[PDB]
């Protein structure tokens, strides 16, 4: 039966959001049931999603990499990477103090100018034109869209995955790899 | 409406009511075969469960039904709420339609579809009546099973 | 035993009161002759009257 | 009939108008040529019915501005919870409520201000708080900083949601005028939905969280050892141990066997001997009974289903032979004027704040509130001031209604019209009553000062000479003392120990005891009657003569707020309704100052203090009220002079901020007199000479300096007078009571 | 205004009969309000010079009677005058 | 550009400049406390 006009591909019973037309790389579904895009800037939301994607992806890989092996001079007492115990240690070491400085530097001198450009409509959200190896191709190609769609799908998975990582480690008090091996 | 002596359709819109009836029916239909299933067969994970509508509920309230509530509530918040609000406001969606038909069991044309649509509701209503009866019977038989009810 | 009896009477009286009390009754209902909105209104009044009477007689050691 | 109808995307979200100061006004949008413009921008910013003639556009601004107010309240509440969580001795205070001083403000070490970090106990140094937050949080069952943190975060999320909703209902989905005019619907929802379900859901918290947590705290269980609130909900056996009725569950509710909940829902009256607070089983039952009342009350008004009352029909029905057309028109008045509604709503909310002040000291609702004298004094005083300001506001908006919104067509031979038609009779009689009350109330003090000064103590109005016993108040105290088991058969104890019966102590400190009324109490009550009648005279005169008098027959044309109609007709300074509000503020300040002084002294003299092992009551000021409070000299000497000792000796102590604020507040008060006693003509001429000097050095501004408007001079004057006067008392009170209490 | 002083005749008998219902027990007796109030004046006019104290329940029987009588007679005026 | 015009309005620039000024004076008294002379 379906609704009268254009229906949301991801949820065929709900009407398609006005702004989400299915054209965006990782937005074929036009998935916005709660209707955030109806009230909020899409360029803002897209910048946030892609930012969260990239932070989450590094963080999920970071946990796995740090679990397998940590550096010697960083005397890591906790084997739980998403514990308060470990976080607190590398705040006191000044390791997280250092990366906070350059993250804050990036966000103020790059991220905030980049966001403002996107709100004015002079930048695609997430674009810093960073492709040294050219594993995307020309900016706006079918290859670029496949990688852009790939970035979000990998990022969205990492975002959720990091939820699983943190919460499971908080109950079990075991490593993510340690949990997989032992039940 | 054909049978509406109280004239509830005069106060709440039929689209909303027919969403509720079909929603209730689908819950009642899974609940009826669910009660026969759990009273017949038990999973290896639980083993020592009551297998009684009241007892099984009270047993699985903190764990299994809490998880069911969480993911059932999730669906209602994301799909159920915008669906129900869009129907009454006038989206043109049939009440009950969540576009769930992996197979081709609905039918073709209109006659066969509306028969299958009527079939769902009347199967829903009978399962709805059934589930009320099973609680009354289990309550006033000293916690007797649905199959154990037949002497 | 006395609780259901008083409650049915209080609901039936509120229903009878309702036919005269409510401005423009329905008279398009088989037996009661009130619409659903008015039935809920009268039964609501019958509940308040019923609960209050029951608690009145319970406090006086009559039921 | 009752329907949701909104306009969509009605106002674009742009910073354009932020960069255009005074965009909202046709007069201001052109920008400044003089400094008067800068003041006008601020004075007019929220006068929405001056910006536009559209009632719809006014209504939509109001609704959205209201969300702004709730957002700010949520930031403030969140702040209070976060300061509790992060910078307080609350957790330590739970383990020693009588010994530890509540503190939730820590100052930074800079320029020696860390002296203000007082030795409050509970392993912190900070400012002692008097807001009663700890007593509130203890009553709510909060035992740890996580619960306070999560409430603070919750508060910020509610602040965010209020901001979104304010933005949303102005810019995206603005309701139409006909939405706002659904007064019947609004009242059903606010009665049943806001107050009814608020009280029902709060009663829920009390029965499930407050009751079990406080029962275990009162038994002396360590707050860390108390089960978390959800354990009382999950494990019913835990709850059944504390309140056995929880064995029977909800079966006794649906079956009307309500006596089974006698453990959780009580009518004990009086106070906990442990905490000196109201029994939480009384409070839970109160909130259940109120909830039902409000849910039932909110079924009164007709909406979409025929049943219910037309408020129009109700008003028009209440017509008698002495009052013409009666309440005809008032439905139209109250559905077409925001100011009319704000007038009523401020009168009642203000009057409510005052009732709250009286009820909260006398029936101390929170555990360890009664014997936290700083909190008791602070809460009474605070809620008195908020009440006073609101009542004067009611006068302002009643008068704004009369100037801007009143029509003779709507109000034709109705109670409002008929009041205007005998304003001379009303104001002449109230004037008379003010002179009668003033002479026979204040005159008794002056008589007494004179007789005492002349060595004629036997000629005084006093308990030991010419007695003025408040026999009616004394008689009512007796009736309320005799109530339990008699006219309140199921009440175990008095509503309040203020009326009679026992002295409640927590440790050695008096929570509450009978407040005996004598000649001093009779006299000060007639001062209160006096100061309230005069305030009413000023504000009511403002309303009834807002539109015209024999002096100014066209006053409505000059508006609500205007300085005068010139020096002619003998001089017409301060004829405007606004100027009546201005004068009303001073009298409200006068009236309420005497109320909070009456409170402070009476409580210190006759209520608050210590009870020894022998069981002899020693009050803070040792019963000096009865013989000292019957002369002005006694108020000057035994109250102001004697009790100011703490604030003026505060330098070099943790209370030194009160000493500084005491002087600072005196300064601001005195500074106010410059504005109140002078006129802008002097100031504009002075500025001319100063402007000359700037012109000489080629540094005169293009925005020409102006003296404040005549009205702004008055506004600045009364604002500094009130700020200075109130802040002086604040510093006096807090220094006094934190020291001796 | 029709007046009709017979409003006062109904106001007395109407309130007095309604107030003469038997109550529970305390600071009243169980007889009623009127039976207590008419008993209170009997033992007070017996000592005609020396009036009542604040402790005496006569003052309560006075107020609750009169605040009930004034209520019943004021609502008596509106009824007869405005049918 | 309109937001920057707003941030250039008298009360915003006064607030920010006096905040900065207060910060400098506060921080000077934090690091050089009790300076009664040069
Ligand atoms: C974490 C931040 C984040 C943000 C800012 C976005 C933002 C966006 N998403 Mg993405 N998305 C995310 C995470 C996020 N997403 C994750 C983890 C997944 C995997 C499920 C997706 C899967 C997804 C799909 C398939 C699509 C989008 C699309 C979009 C765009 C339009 C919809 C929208 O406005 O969402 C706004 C989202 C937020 C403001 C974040 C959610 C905030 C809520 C309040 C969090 C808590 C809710 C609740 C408690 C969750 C649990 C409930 C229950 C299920 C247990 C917008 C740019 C659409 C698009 O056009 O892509 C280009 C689209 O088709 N998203
Ligand atoms: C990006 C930077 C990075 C750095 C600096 C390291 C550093 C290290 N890795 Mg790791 N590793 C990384 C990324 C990194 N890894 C990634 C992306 C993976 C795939 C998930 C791994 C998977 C991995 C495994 C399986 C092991 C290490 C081990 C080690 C340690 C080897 C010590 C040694 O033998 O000399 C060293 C501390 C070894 C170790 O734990 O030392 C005993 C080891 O067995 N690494
Ligand atoms: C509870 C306090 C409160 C609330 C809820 C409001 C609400 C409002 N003010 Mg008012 N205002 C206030 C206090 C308040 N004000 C005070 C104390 C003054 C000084 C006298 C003013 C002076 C003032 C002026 C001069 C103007 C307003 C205006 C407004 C309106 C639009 C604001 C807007 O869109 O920004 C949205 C706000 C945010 C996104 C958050 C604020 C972020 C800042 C930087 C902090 C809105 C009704 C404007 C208006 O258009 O009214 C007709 C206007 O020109 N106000
Ligand atoms: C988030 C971005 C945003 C933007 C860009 C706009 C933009 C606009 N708003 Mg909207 N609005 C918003 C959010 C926003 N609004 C929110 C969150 C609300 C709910 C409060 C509203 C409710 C609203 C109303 C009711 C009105 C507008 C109006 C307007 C227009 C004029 C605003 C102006 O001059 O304000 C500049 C004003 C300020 C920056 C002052 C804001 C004061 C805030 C709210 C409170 C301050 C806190 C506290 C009192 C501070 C005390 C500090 C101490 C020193 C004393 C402009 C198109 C007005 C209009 O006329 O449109 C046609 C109008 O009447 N808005
Ligand atoms: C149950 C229905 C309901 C409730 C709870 C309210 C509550 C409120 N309305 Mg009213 N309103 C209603 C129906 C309701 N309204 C209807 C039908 C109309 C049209 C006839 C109006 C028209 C109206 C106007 C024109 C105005 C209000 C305003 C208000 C606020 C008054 C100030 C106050 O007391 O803050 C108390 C604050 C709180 C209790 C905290 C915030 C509560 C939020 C809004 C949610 C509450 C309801 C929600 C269902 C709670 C969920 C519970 C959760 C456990 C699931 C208050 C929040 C005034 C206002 O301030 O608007 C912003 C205002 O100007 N209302
Ligand atoms: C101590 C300061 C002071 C005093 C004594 C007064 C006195 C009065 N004010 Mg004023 N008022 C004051 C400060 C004061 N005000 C200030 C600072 C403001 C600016 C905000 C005002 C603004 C103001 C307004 C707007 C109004 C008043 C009104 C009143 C009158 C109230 C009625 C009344 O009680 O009259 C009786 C007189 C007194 C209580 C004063 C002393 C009485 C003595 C003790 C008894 C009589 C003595 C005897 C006759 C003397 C004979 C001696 C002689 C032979 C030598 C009263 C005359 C109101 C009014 O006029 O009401 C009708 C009124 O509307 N005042
Ligand atoms: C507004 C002007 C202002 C200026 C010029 C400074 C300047 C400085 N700050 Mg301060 N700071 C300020 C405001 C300012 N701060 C405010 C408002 C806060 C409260 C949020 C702080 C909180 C703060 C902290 C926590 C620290 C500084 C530190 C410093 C010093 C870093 C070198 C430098 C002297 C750092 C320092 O060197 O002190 C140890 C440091 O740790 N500042
Ligand atoms: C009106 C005149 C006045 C004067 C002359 C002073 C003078 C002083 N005050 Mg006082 N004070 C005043 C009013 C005044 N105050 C008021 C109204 C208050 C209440 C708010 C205070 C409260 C106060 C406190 C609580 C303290 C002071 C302190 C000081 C000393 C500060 C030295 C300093 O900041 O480091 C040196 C600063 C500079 C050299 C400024 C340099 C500016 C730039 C960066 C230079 C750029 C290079 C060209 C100085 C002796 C402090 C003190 O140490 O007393 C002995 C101190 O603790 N004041
Ligand atoms: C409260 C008692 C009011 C008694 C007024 C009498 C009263 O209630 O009568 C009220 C009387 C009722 O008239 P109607 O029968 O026409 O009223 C029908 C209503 O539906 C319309 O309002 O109206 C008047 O006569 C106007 C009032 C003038 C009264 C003038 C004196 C006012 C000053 C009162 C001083 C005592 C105050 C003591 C307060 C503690
Ligand atoms: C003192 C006085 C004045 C003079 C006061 C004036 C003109 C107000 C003074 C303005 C103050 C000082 C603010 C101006 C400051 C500028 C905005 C510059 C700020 C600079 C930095 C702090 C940002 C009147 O104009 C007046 C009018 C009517 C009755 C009584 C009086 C009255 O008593
Ligand atoms: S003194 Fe001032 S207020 Fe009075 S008439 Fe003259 S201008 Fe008007």
């Amino acid at each position: 039966q379906a609704p009268s006009g254009a229906a949301m591909p991801s949820m065929p019973f709900l009407k398609r959001p006005s702004k989400l037309d299915g054209s965006l790389p990782g937005g074929e579904g036009c998935f916005d049931p709660l209707g955030f895009t109806e009230v909020f800037s899409l360029e803002w939301m897209r910048e946030a999603e892609v930012k969260h994607c990239r932070v989450a992806m590094l963080a999920v890989l970071g946990v796995i990499a740090q679990e397998f092996g940590t550096l010697d001079f960083y005397h890591a007492q906790s084997k739980l990477q998403l514990s308060p115990d470990l976080h607190n240690q590398f705040v006191q070491n000044g390791a997280l103090q250092q990366v906070l400085l350059f993250v804050c530097a990036w966000e103020f001198f790059v991220g905030l100018p980049a966001l403002i450009e996107s709100l004015e409509g002079r930048r695609e959200p997430g674009y810093f034109g960073f492709d040294p190896l050219k594993l995307g191709g020309t900016y706006g190609s079918a290859q670029w869209k496949r990688m852009a769609a790939g970035e979000l799908r990998n990022g969205r998975l990492a975002m959720i995955a990091f939820g699983g990582f943190f919460h499971q480690q908080l109950l079990t008090k075991q490593g993510i790899i340690e949990q997989l091996t032992h039940f | 409406a054909e049978f509406d002596p109280l004239q509830i359709t005069s106060y709440l819109p039929i689209s909303w009511m027919r969403e509720s009836e079909v929603k209730h029916g689908r819950i009642a239909m899974l609940a009826f075969v669910g009660t026969l299933a759990q009273q017949a067969y038990q999973f290896p994970w639980y083993k020592g469960a009551p297998t009684t509508l009241v007892g099984a509920h009270d047993h699985f309230v903190t764990t299994a039904l809490a998880q069911i509530l969480l993911f059932t509530s999730a669906f209602e918040i994301l799909a159920g709420v915008p669906a129900a609000i869009q129907t009454v406001r006038g989206s043109g969606r049939l009440p009950g339609y969540y576009g769930f038909d992996p197979l081709g069991l609905w039918g073709k044309d209109e006659a066969s579809r509306k028969r299958m649509e009527l079939a769902e509701v009347k199967n829903g209503r009978l399962a709805m009546i059934a589930m009320l009866a099973l609680w009354h019977q289990e309550a006033l038989s000293g916690g007797m099973g649905v199959i154990e009810q037949l002497v | 035993s006395s609780i259901p009896v008083i409650m049915v009477i209080s609901n039936l009286l509120a229903l009878a009161i309702g036919r005269y009390a409510i401005q423009n009754p329905s008279n398009e209902t088989p037996i009661i002759g009130l619409n659903l909105a008015q039935l809920v209104a009268t039964t609501s009044f019958g509940h308040i009257i019923g609960v209050a009477t029951i608690l009145g007689l319970s406090n006086m050691g009559i039921i | 009939k009752v329907k949701v109808v909104v306009d969509r995307d009605v106002v674009a979200t742009s910073f354009e108008k932020w960069a255009k100061p005074g965009h909202f006004s046709r007069s201001l949008a052109k920008g400044p040529k003089t400094t008067t413009w800068i003041w006008n921008l601020h004075a007019d910013a929220h006068d929405f019915d001056s910006h536009t003639s559209s009632l719809e556009e006014v209504s939509r601004k109001i609704f959205s501005a209201h969300f702004g107010q709730l957002a700010i309240i949520f930031i403030w509440l969140s702040g209070m919870y976060f300061h509790g969580a992060r910078f307080s001795n609350y957790v330590a205070w739970l383990s020693n409520p009588t010994g530890i001083k509540p503190s939730a403000q820590v100052v930074w070490p800079i320029v020696g201000q860390q002296i203000l970090n007082a030795d409050v106990g509970g392993g912190i140094q900070g400012i002692q708080i008097t807001s009663g937050l700890f007593q509130l949080w203890r009553a709510s069952g909060i035992v740890n900083e996580l619960q306070l943190y999560v409430t603070a975060i919750g508060g910020l999320v509610m602040a965010g949601l209020m901001m979104f909703a304010g933005w949303f209902h102005y810019h995206k989905a603005a309701p139409k005028l006909e939405w706002f005019q659904n007064v019947e619907s609004m009242l059903n929802h606010h009665l049943a939905g806001l107050l009814g379900l608020g009280s029902l859901s709060w009663a829920g918290h009390q029965i499930h969280v407050s009751l079990p947590v406080n029962k275990l705290l009162d038994a002396g269980v360590a707050p860390s050892s108390i089960p978390l609130p959800h354990e009382f909900i999950l494990n019913r056996n835990l709850m059944a141990e504390l309140y056995p009725s929880f064995q029977q569950g909800l079966a006794p509710f649906f079956t009307l066997n309500w006596k089974q909940y006698s453990d959780i829902l009580t009518f004990k009256g009086g106070l906990s001997p442990v905490t000196g607070g109201l029994w939480l089983t009384d409070v839970a039952h109160h909130h259940l009974a109120i909830a039902v009342l409000f849910i039932v009350a909110g079924h009164m008004y007709r909406t979409n289903w025929g049943i219910g009352h037309s408020m129009k029909q109700l008003l028009e029905a209440h017509k008698g032979p002495l009052t013409g057309e009666g309440h005809k028109g008032l439905y139209e008045v109250l559905t077409t004027s925001w100011h009319a509604n704000l007038a009523i709503n401020l009168a009642m909310l203000g009057s409510l704040s005052i009732i709250v002040a009286h009820h909260m000291y006398s029936m101390p609702p929170y555990p360890y509130l009664a014997t936290d004298y700083p909190t008791q004094l602070s809460l009474f005083t605070h809620h008195m001031w908020i009440g006073g300001f609101c009542i004067v506001g009611a006068g302002a908006h009643a008068a704004i209604y009369m100037v801007r919104d009143y029509s003779p067509t709507v109000n034709y031979n109705n109670v409002l019209d008929r009041m205007i038609r005998h304003r001379d009779a009303i104001i002449s009689h109230l004037n008379w009553v003010c002179i009668f009350l003033g002479t026979h109330s204040f005159g008794l003090y002056i008589h007494n000062d004179t007789m005492r000064a002349l060595g004629r103590a036997q000629d005084m109005f006093s308990d030991t000479a010419i007695q003025l016993q408040p026999v009616l108040a004394q008689w009512i105290q007796q009736i309320h003392t005799l109530a339990p088991g008699n006219t309140a058969v199921n009440a175990l104890a008095t509503a309040s120990y203020a009326f009679g019966a026992d002295t409640v102590t927590v440790g050695s400190k008096i929570a509450m005891m009978p407040i005996k009324l004598g000649t001093a109490d009779f006299m000060v009550h007639h001062i209160h009657a006096f100061t309230i009648h005069v305030t009413v005279l000023i504000l009511l005169k403002g309303v009834l003569f807002a539109r015209n008098s024999r002096l100014i027959p066209d006053k409505a044309n000059l508006g609500f707020r205007f300085p005068c109609d010139g020096p002619g007709r003998g001089g017409t300074c301060q004829v405007s309704a606004w100027d009546h509000v201005f004068l009303g503020l001073f009298w409200m300040y006068n009236a309420l100052s005497v109320v909070i002084f009456h409170f402070s002294w009476k409580m210190q003299s006759d209520v608050w203090g210590t009870v020894s092992s022998n069981g002899t009551v020693s009050h803070i000021t040792g019963g000096n009220f009865a013989q000292s409070a019957i002369t002005i000299n006694g108020w000057l000497r035994d109250f102001l002079w004697a009790q100011a000792s703490q604030v003026i000796q505060s330098y070099g102590s943790s209370l030194s901020a009160y000493g500084l604020m005491f002087l600072g507040a005196h300064f601001v008060w005195a500074f106010s007199l410059m504005f109140l006693f002078s006129g802008r003509g002097y100031w504009q001429e002075l500025i001319e000479s100063i402007v000359w000097a700037h012109n000489k050095l080629k540094v005169a501004p293009s925005i020409a300096p102006r003296a404040l408007s005549i009205t702004q001079g008055r506004a600045v004057g009364v604002a500094h007078y009130l700020l200075g006067g109130i802040a002086t008392t604040w510093a006096f009170f807090l220094a006094r009571i934190i020291s001796v209490g | 205004y029709p007046l009709n002083p017979a409003v006062i005749l109904i106001a007395i008998i109407g309130w007095s009969a309604a107030a003469a219902v038997p109550s529970n027990i305390p600071v009243l007796g169980g007889t009623g309000l009127t039976q207590a109030f008419l008993a209170s004046i009997q033992r007070l006019l017996a000592q005609y010079p020396t009036g009542p104290k604040l402790d005496d329940p006569f003052w309560f029987y006075l107020v609750v009677y009169h605040v009930g009588l004034f209520a019943l007679l004021i609502f008596g005026q509106i009824g007869y005058a405005g049918y | 550009m309109n937001l920057k015009k707003y941030l250039s309005t008298a009360p915003v620039v006064a607030t920010l400049w006096l905040f900065l000024t207060a910060g400098i004076l506060i921080e000077l008294n934090r690091f050089y406390p009790d300076s009664l002379f040069y």
